[PDB]
């Protein structure tokens, strides 16, 4: 049980750091059934609630795009 | 001649005269001594142009000058300086 619980944590974070079009959103909306630990209750349910909603959104950071010599170009396109 | 007027020209006639020759400078921006001398003058006039104040094409022009220095006979060094 707990082994697949930490496996669930690992796979969830792995798909999170992965960026896909048909990403874990389909998995999560079907992962409404036990995507999180259940060996001792209490922590199990709250961890399930935390993992269900994947937790927030805010963009920040300069020169973080593909081919940084275009990141300044991306910065260049900010004046018109 | 030019920088004398440009540094002291009225900031209204500056806009008119430059806006007349924006693309006239963009196109020419892109033996060989004539080319480097013309680009000398173009840098030495566009800097004074920009010194005043900020269409929308202008965004491109930045890169069009940046590479001009990043390249790595003394006229070449003067070109990099300009």
């Amino acid at each position: 049980e707990q082994r697949f619980n930490n496996f669930l944590k690992a796979l969830q974070e792995k798909v999170e750091i992965k960026q896909l079009n048909h990403f874990w959103e389909i998995v999560v909306q079907d992962g409404i059934t036990l995507i999180t630990k259940e060996e001792a209750s209490g922590s199990s349910v709250t961890a399930e609630e935390a993992k269900k909603f994947l937790a927030k959104d805010k963009p920040s950071g300069d020169t973080a795009a593909v081919f940084e010599e275009g990141g300044d170009v991306d910065d260049l396109l900010d004046m018109i | 001649s030019l920088l004398t007027l440009l540094w002291h020209c009225s900031l209204d006639a500056l806009r008119e005269f430059f806006s007349t020759i924006v693309v006239d400078a963009i196109d020419v921006l892109k033996t060989f001594d004539t080319q480097i001398t013309k680009k000398m003058g173009y840098y030495k006039i566009l800097d004074v142009m920009y010194s005043r104040l900020p269409n929308e094409l202008t965004k491109t022009l930045i890169k069009l000058c940046y590479d001009a220095f990043t390249e790595n006979l003394e006229r070449r060094r003067l070109y990099h300086c300009a």
